[PDB]
């Protein structure tokens, strides 16, 4: 697709203004939950590497890991949804502006279509 | 009665300069334990 | 049991692959460490890339 | 060297890379490459010994030749069109010379010969920096001029890189040579998709950098530079060896690990361009990398090797200096497959 | 890859040197100033592919 | 009693399958359309995608150049 | 460059046995010369004369492989009177493989080479018939 | 003894909890596929006097 | 379907936060409860399926396999209890973790509405099995075995991935329902031939097909008891399920391409069965019997008739149960003798009578004694093959004969005769082993009452 | 492209070939690199002067400076190699191998 050259794109914005017209991902988004789970796993591995009680060594550190992961995950989800919205927008605009390249196929029923039959013997 | 674990004979297979030694590389010596050679 | 299963079916797929990859690994990794040879090969590749891909 | 001087030289390396990335003039890109090379040499030779000096002189010779070829290509492109901006290369073999210069800077085959030996000579921190950060600038330049690239040349070099990395890594008992050949193979994967989609190239680079950083940090933590030294690690820090085996399986492209995400995507992308033979060859060849990763895993954690008596002393001491982000690197290199569609962020 | 800091901040770190027809000192013209001006104003904002064709 | 306590009528599964089939058929159509649109834009270059950069026209100096013929 | 390949492809499959044999011989000679050049560069064996002997050996081996391939494939194609057939190419490939084994003088390599070369030649013929691309252009 | 055996038998509670949670998530996934509820040609039915949906 | 997926995930924290002496009890109890819950999936419809959501769906081909997968975990825990007693608590918890991960991956594999998700979980099942074989394996060859079990599989499945994505570029979807409804005939062409081969050989390698079966005796011999059970019972059936799912797109090309493999199977079921007659190892004999049965299943799938599919489903379920029970019996002998040789320990009926009864029943089911579901599957496949061609019966007939021979050979060599004199450490069978054999065998003789529950969607 | 440019190009190619040959004496490698620099300087200067592209007259100077610095770097490395072996012979650098 290569949307790097798409006109009217600010060079270094994570989230453009027009992305605010899209619904924000919910806080109980499964992807946010998975990001929090990734943070919790990072905390457990940090406890294990330092040779500390894995489950209950530092709860403030584990909470900080989970919070950081959920933060970055929320913003990444916003950007990803924005990018897919852009892709679909360009898709539909190009299809509308080029009616000759996407002709309406004639609707036909199976009653007048002849398909070869291959018996299984 | 016991699970087999590698012995010194099995361990020495991974101690050469390279895996799969050949006649040309038969004279290759593994590098020093610390990456230092005698100044000669 | 012996001729097919333990000898020829083993010779065809697994042992041939193992032998070929071992030979190719020995051939590729058997480099003298001399930059003389490396840069001569570099020259050969430069000439070939200029002479072939245009 | 002095800590302040080491910090300054590292910042100069990173500033050279950033200058290569942010500049739109070919002369400034060349200057950034020169600055990066100039500040890189002491970093390799931070620990002084003949091996490090030989590695540094090899690296200098190769990078200087590559810089001269790159400037030569820039001059030809200027001669045939008075343009200094990094855009369409505007010419034949000037583009070929640029491609060869960037391939030699990256280590793509047949210009791969310097990577294993330069990585072997220098230490593990130097190897980490060399194999991770020194790939950002040439790959960015390639991503900028991807439309100019003749697909045949780049695809030939990528296929050769994958084959050579797979075959060369099989013969190695030294871990730094293993990492170098792995880097060569992953470079081949990264450049095999540049003619079709640069987003896949950037995603592959990100995943590779994460896995390589995790691997090198684990190698430094359990200070082993050969197979047998790593075979003793289970007797002191078995969790490190378990994490290392998981990361090795991830680097092998086995699902559902993170290392499966790039290859998969890349293959998918090429099948959109009706290229079927190349992805099949690439996967069948990556089987070799998986094989020698599995051999390392066998010698590392799946089996318990004989140890020494003097290891008992080591049981009584902990690591004074701890590596932050190592847990984050392992997690990001292992458990990020379900977040695959995030690559639409144009990472 | 390319991070367009100059466009984001309006810095102009190296754009002044990219083309012949961009404000040479003492208004000294390039040997092919008019041709490059015509090519640039032809191909501005059109994209690489359309500009090539 | 088993049907009352644990399971649901056929209509629920029937209509859920209809909805799932609709969603996935739309997705397949969108995938084909995306491939075609990408091919067309990359071949032509008249769309928002595959827009490769060109020289800015605000860089040109429009002033007398010490010589009438530029 | 691609000139040799165009001269090979310009000849019809079912005609001009000599022309196909000569074009394949030239292509094989080029391949042998390139592999000899790389082998000499990465491995200086002992001297000038031994190096040129090795170069001649590799070049003649590859030229013979290509010659036997083209000859046998074209004769099979003419005799069977069914052009655009993968099996004819396979026969040529096996024959080419057999010649390689003879030069080597070991039976094991010939059997292995014959099967592998024949399969590869059949695959190339199928790709020609169906238009399979090794280096596909960036369509999308 | 309560609050002492719990410290050693708390693990047992987790599996049932996962089952009820999975049932809840199944119902939530069901409620998002209601685009054809009471609209299929085979099972199209007029609502009861006190019926809002056919299946929940 | 999350009502089965979520508890199996919760089996992990429950295992890791258990006592040092209560991990086995807790794992067994909650695994049995999960099996009871998954019993709900058996109810099916004569129409399409039980479409739970966009991601997971169930069918009457997926339902028996899912039920067997859930049921197999408690038995694996019971059999793994003994030989892991001298293992540290962390490593026992790691073993249980590997088993739980494998069950979760299989459960998600058998639902798998989409083919790429199916592929991802299908290949995810490779890692826990590899670690189980190469870590908790007694012999030195386990490492070698592991490599085989890996690369063979990957060699078969890397082309498949390519084919799969290629299909999505042409049809636009890999969702099974749309693939079924929008199917079109495959023209005879070199490209279609290779796409067929790429789609088929991935599942052909895991059945395994004769000539590609070499990894199986190694992996089964060198794996621990739980590894052997999961390999023979379920991991062999992944290929059959995948063939049933993917052949809906390979027609009419399948009829043309059936011959190369059918022969390799129809002759193969002979050769491997003959191999069972001269075998000095119990585990290798059971592995080769598995190869023969799965070769018959391959034939059934390639014939592609309703009777073929019903027979293949029934045979898959029955073979899973029977092979698991046989491996358990061989392991109970091995834990006493430490030899794994058939001829060494003899006359065990006089010393351990109830275990001899278990051996007799297991061999009778393996022998395909009516009206067991083993013979239901074999008979349906034989009738279907006879309709396909009247000569196949000869081959089929011979296999039946040979099967009986080696089955009873295995029963006579180990149970009948005179006991080995110098073996005096043959203690009476524990309640654990007897319960393990009972829990293997009773579901078989109960399923013979309600065959339609294991006969598949074409019933 | 007149004959002067082609002669400069051939000079650059000869210098590159001599650099890649490596008869011996890494000092000769550095000399070949510096010859490559000189050819680049000459070619760029002629191109910039012919086209009257005024602001690019800075380019050769910068070029020279930077690559001159590179030469200094190389020299230092050579010295250390010599101080290890007593000679700058190329074949002495074979401790590290592929
Ligand atoms: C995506 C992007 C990926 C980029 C690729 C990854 C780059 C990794 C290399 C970074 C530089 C080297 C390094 O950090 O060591 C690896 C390090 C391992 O360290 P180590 O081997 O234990 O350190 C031993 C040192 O060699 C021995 O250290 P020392 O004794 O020389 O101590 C000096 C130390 C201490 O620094 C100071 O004293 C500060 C003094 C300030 C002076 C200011 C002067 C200004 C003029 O300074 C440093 O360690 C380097 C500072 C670099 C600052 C850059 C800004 O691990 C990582 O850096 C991983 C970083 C995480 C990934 C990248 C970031 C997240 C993405
Ligand atoms: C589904 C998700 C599955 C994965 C999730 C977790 C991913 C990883 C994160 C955590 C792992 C950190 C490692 C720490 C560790 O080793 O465990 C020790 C630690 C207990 O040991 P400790 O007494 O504290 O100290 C012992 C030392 O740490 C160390 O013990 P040691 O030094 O005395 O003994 C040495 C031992 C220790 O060495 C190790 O065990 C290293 C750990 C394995 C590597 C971790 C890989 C990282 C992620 C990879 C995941 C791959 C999955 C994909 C499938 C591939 C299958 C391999 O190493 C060996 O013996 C060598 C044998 C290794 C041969 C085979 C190696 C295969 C490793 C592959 C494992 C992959 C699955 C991991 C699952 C979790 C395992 C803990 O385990 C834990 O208790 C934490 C685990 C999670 C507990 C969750 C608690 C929450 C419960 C209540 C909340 C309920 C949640 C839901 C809410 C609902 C309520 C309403
Ligand atoms: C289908 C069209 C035509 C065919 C096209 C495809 C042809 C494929 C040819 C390439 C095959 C590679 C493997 C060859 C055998 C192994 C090498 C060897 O020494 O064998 C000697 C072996 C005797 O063994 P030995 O001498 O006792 O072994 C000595 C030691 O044990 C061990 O020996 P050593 O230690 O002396 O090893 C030799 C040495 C030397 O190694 C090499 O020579 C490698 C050469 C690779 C390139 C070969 C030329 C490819 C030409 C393609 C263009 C064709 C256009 C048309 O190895 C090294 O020093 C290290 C090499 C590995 C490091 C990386 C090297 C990469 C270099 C670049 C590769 C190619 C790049 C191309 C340009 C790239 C630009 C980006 O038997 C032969 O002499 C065979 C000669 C070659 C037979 C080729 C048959 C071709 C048939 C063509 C039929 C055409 C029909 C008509 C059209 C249809
Ligand atoms: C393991 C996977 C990689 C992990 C890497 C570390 C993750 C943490 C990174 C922390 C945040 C970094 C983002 C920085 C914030 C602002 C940056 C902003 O200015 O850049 C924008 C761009 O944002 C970033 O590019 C997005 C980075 C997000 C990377 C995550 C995606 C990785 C793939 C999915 C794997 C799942 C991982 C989930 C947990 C991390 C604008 O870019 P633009 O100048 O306009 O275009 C340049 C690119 N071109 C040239 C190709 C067109
Ligand atoms: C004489 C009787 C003969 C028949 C006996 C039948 C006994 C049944 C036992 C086996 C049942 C298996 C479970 C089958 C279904 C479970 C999973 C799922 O399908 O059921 C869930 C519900 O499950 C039940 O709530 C809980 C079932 C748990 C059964 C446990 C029985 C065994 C417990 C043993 C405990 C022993 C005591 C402890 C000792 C220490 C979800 O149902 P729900 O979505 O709502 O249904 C709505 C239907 N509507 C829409 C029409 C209204
Ligand atoms: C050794 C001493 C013995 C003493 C006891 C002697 C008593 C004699 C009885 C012994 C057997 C005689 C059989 C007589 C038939 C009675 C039972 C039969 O009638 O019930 C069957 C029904 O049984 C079930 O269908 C079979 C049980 C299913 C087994 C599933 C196992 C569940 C958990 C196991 C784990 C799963 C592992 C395998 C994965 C697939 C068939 O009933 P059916 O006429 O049709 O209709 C049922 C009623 N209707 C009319 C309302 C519909
Ligand atoms: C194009 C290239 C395709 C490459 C495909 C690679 C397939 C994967 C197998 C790679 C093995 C190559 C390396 C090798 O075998 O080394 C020899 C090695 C020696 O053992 P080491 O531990 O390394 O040390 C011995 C000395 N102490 O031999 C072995 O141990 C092999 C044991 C396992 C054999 C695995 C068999 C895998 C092949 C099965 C068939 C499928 C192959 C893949 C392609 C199939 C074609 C469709
Ligand atoms: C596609 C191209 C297909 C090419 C077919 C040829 C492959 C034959 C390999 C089968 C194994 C034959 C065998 O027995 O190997 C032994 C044989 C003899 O021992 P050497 O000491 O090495 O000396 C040989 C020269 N006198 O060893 C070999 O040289 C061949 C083994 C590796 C073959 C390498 C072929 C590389 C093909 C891929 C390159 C691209
Ligand atoms: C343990 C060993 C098992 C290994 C099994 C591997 C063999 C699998 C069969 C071949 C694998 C690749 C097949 C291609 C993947 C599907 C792609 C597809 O369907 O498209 C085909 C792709 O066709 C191909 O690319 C075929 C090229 C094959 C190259 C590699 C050949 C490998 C050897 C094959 C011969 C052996 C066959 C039996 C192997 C049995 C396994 C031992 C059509 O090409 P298009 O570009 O779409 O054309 C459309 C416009 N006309």
């Amino acid at each position: 697709t290569m949307m790097s050259g798409r006109p009217g794109r600010v060079p270094l914005q994570f989230l453009p203004n027009e992305a605010r017209s899209l619904p924000p991902p919910k806080l109980t988004d499964p992807r946010l939950v998975y990001m929090g789970f990734l943070g919790y796993c990072s905390g457990l591995i940090d406890n294990a590497i330092r040779r500390r009680p894995v489950v209950s060594a530092g709860l403030h550190r584990q909470l900080l890991y989970v919070t950081s992961f959920v933060f970055f995950g929320y913003y990444l989800l916003k950007r990803q949804d924005y990018m897919y919205a852009l892709r679909d927008h360009d898709m539909f605009a190009y299809v509308k502006s080029h009616p000759e390249d996407f002709p309406e196929k004639d609707k036909k029923t199976y009653g007048e279509i002849l398909e070869e039959f291959h018996p299984v013997r | 009665a016991r699970q087999w674990q590698p012995d010194v004979e099995w361990a020495e297979q991974f101690g050469g300069a390279v895996m799969y030694p050949t006649k040309e590389t038969a004279h290759w010596k593994p590098p020093p334990w610390n990456d230092v050679d005698p100044p000669k | 049991s012996s001729l097919l299963d333990l000898i020829w079916l083993e010779t065809i797929l697994p042992k041939t692959t193992s032998f070929i990859q071992m030979k190719m690994s020995i051939m590729v990794s058997n480099q003298k460490g001399l930059i003389k040879l490396y840069f001569l090969s570099f020259l050969i590749t430069i000439m070939i890339s200029m002479t072939l891909f245009n | 060297m002095n800590p302040i001087i080491y910090t300054t030289l590292i910042m100069t390396v990173m500033s050279g890379t950033m200058l290569v990335m942010i500049s739109s003039h070919w002369l400034l890109i060349w200057i950034g490459f020169e600055m990066n090379l100039l500040a890189m040499i002491p970093v390799l030779m931070k620990n002084f010994n003949p091996r490090a000096t030989e590695a540094a002189t090899k690296y200098f010779l190769t990078q200087a030749t590559a810089s001269m070829m790159l400037m030569m290509a820039i001059i030809i492109n200027l001669l045939y069109s008075g343009q200094w901006t990094i855009t369409k290369m505007f010419n034949p073999v000037a583009m070929t010379m640029m491609t060869m210069a960037l391939a030699m800077k990256l280590g793509l085959s047949p210009f791969h010969f310097w990577v294993p030996e330069v990585t072997q000579g220098i230490s593990l921190q130097a190897g980490l920096l060399l194999l991770t950060w020194q790939k950002l600038a040439p790959l960015s330049v390639l991503c900028q001029i991807s439309q100019s690239i003749n697909p045949n040349l780049m695809l030939t070099m990528a296929m050769l890189s994958i084959l050579i990395g797979g075959w060369g890594g099989l013969n190695q008992t030294q871990l730094r040579k293993i990492m170098a050949y792995s880097s060569i193979a992953h470079m081949g994967w990264m450049t095999a998709v540049l003619p079709y989609n640069t987003t896949m190239t950037i995603l592959n680079l990100l995943i590779y950098i994460t896995m390589t950083l995790a691997m090198f940090m684990l190698l430094i933590h359990s200070s082993a530079t050969t197979t047998l030294s790593l075979s003793h690690t289970w007797n002191k820090m078995p969790v490190i060896t378990s994490l290392m085996m998981v990361t090795l399986l991830s680097m092998g492209g086995l699902p559902p690990l993170s290392g499966f995400m790039p290859k998969w995507m890349i293959i998918q992308e090429m099948t959109k361009n009706e290229s079927i033979i190349m992805p099949t060859l690439m996967a069948m060849t990556a089987l070799l990398n998986l094989y020698f990763y599995m051999r390392l895993a066998y010698s590392s954690s799946l089996t318990m090797f004989p140890s020494t008596n003097n290891m008992k002393m080591k049981w009584q001491f902990e690591h004074t200096k701890q590596m932050k982000l190592l847990p984050t690197m392992i997690v990001l290199s292992t458990l990020v497959l379900p977040m695959t569609p995030a690559l639409s962020s144009l990472n | 890859p390319f991070f367009d800091v100059q466009k984001r901040l309006g810095l102009d770190l190296d754009r002044w040197m990219t083309i012949q027809s961009a404000e040479q000192p003492h208004k000294i013209p390039g040997r092919c100033h008019a041709f490059e001006k015509e090519w640039i104003e032809c191909a501005h904002g059109i994209g690489g592919i359309r500009a090539e064709k | 009693w088993i049907a009352r306590t644990f399971y649901d009528g056929p209509e629920k599964n029937y209509e859920k399958t209809m909805a799932i089939l609709q969603i996935e058929a739309e997705k397949a159509e969108l995938r084909l359309k995306e491939l075609e649109v990408r091919r067309l834009m990359r071949a032509r270059g008249d769309g928002p995608w595959y827009q490769y950069p060109t020289i800015d026209k605000a860089l040109i100096d429009h002033s007398p150049k010490t010589t009438p013929d530029n | 460059a691609k000139t040799l390949l165009h001269k090979y492809s310009d000849i019809p499959e079912g005609t001009e046995c000599h022309r196909k044999a000569y074009a394949s011989t030239s292509i094989g000679g080029a391949t042998g010369l390139i592999v000899s050049a790389y082998s000499i560069a990465l491995k200086p064996p002992a001297s000038f004369l031994e190096g040129v002997a090795r170069t001649g050996r590799y070049t003649f081996t590859s030229a013979a492989i290509g010659a036997i391939f083209g000859l046998t494939s074209c004769i099979s194609a003419q005799v069977r009177e069914k052009p655009d057939d993968p099996l004819n190419y396979f026969i040529g490939g096996c024959a080419g493989g057999l010649t390689l084994g003879a030069r080597t003088r070991s039976y094991g390599i010939g059997a292995a080479a014959c099967a592998y070369m024949g399969l590869t030649a059949a695959l190339v013929k199928m790709g020609q018939l169906e238009g399979w691309q090794v280096f596909a252009e960036p369509k999308v | 003894n309560v609050l002492q055996i719990v410290r050693d038998h708390w693990v047992h509670i987790l599996v049932p909890v996962g089952f009820v949670f999975g049932c809840y998530l199944d119902r939530r996934s069901d409620e998002k596929l209601t685009a054809f509820r009471n609209k299929s040609l085979l099972f199209k039915r007029e609502l009861r006097p006190n019926e809002e949906v056919t299946w929940k | 379907m999350l009502k089965i997926i979520i508890p199996t995930t919760m089996l992990l924290p429950m295992t890791w936060m258990s006592k040092h002496n209560m991990i086995w009890i807790n794992a067994t109890v909650h695994s049995l409860l999960i099996s009871l819950i998954s019993l709900s999936l058996l109810n099916q419809l004569g129409e399409n399926s039980l479409n739970f959501s966009l991601t997971f769906f169930s069918d009457s081909l997926s339902a028996p396999l899912l039920v067997l997968t859930t049921w197999l975990l408690p038995l694996m825990l019971m059999a793994s209890q003994s030989h892991l007693s001298k293992e540290t608590t962390t490593r026992k918890k790691l073993y249980i973790t590997m088993l739980i991960l494998l069950q979760l991956f299989l459960i998600m594999t058998f639902t798998a509405t989409e083919l790429i998700l199916f592929y991802i979980l299908f290949e995810a099942t490779l890692v826990p099995t590899l670690i189980i074989i190469t870590r908790w394996g007694n012999q030195t060859e386990r490492l070698n075995a592991g490599l085989y079990f890996l690369f063979y599989t990957l060699a078969g499945s890397l082309p498949l991935l390519v084919a799969l994505v290629y299909i999505q570029n042409t049809t636009g979807s890999l969702n099974f329902l749309i693939i079924h409804y929008w199917s079109h005939p495959l023209s005879n062409s070199w490209s279609n031939i290779f796409m067929w081969l790429a789609c088929i050989m991935a599942f052909m390698v895991k059945m395994p097909l004769y000539g590609l079966h070499l990894w199986l005796p190694k992996a089964h011999v060198e794996a621990p008891i739980a590894g052997s059970m999961v390999l023979a019972a379920v991991l062999l059936k992944l290929g059959g399920y995948g063939m049933m799912r993917i052949t809906t797109i390979l027609n009419p090309l399948t009829n043309y391409m059936a011959y190369p493999f059918l022969m390799l199977s129809m002759w193969g079921m002979i050769m491997t069965s003959s191999i069972c007659l001269r075998q000095t190892d119990l585990k290798s004999l059971i592995a080769y019997s598995s190869v023969s049965h799965m070769a018959l299943v391959i034939v059934a799938i390639m014939i592609q008739t309703p009777w073929s599919f019903m027979g293949a489903t029934a045979l898959m379920i029955a073979h899973g149960l029977t092979s698991s029970m046989l491996f358990c019996l061989a392991n109970t002998n091995y834990e006493r003798v430490h030899s794994r040789t058939m001829i060494l320990a003899r006359g065990l009926q006089t010393l351990l009578p109830l275990m001899a009864t278990w051996w007799l029943v297991a061999s009778l089911t393996n022998l395909a004694l009516p009206p067991s579901i083993n013979l239901i599957g074999e008979l349906f496949i034989i009738t279907a093959s006879f309709s396909w061609s009247n000569i196949t019966i000869i081959l089929m007939g011979m296999n039946m004969m040979i099967t009986a021979l080696y089955s009873l050979y295995m029963l006579i060599t180990t149970q009948r005769g005179k006991y080995t004199h110098h073996i005096n450490n043959i203690k009476p069978s524990f309640t654990r082993e007897n319960a393990l054999m009972a829990l293997h065998i009773l579901p078989l003789l109960l399923l013979t009452l309600n065959p339609k529950m294991i006969l598949g969607p074409l019933y | 492209m007149p004959l002067v440019y082609m002669n400069i190009i051939m000079a650059f190619a000869i210098a590159l070939a001599g650099l890649l040959m490596y008869r011996s004496h890494l000092m000769s490698s550095l000399l070949c690199l510096e010859g490559m620099m000189l050819s680049l300087f000459i070619m760029s200067t002629l191109i910039i002067l012919n086209t009257h592209f005024t602001l690019a007259n800075m380019m050769p100077i910068i070029l020279l400076v930077f690559a001159a610095c590179e030469a200094a770097l190389g020299l230092s490395l050579l010295v250390m190699v010599s101080n290890t072996y007593g000679t700058d012979y190329v074949q002495n650098l074979n401790l590290l191998q592929c």
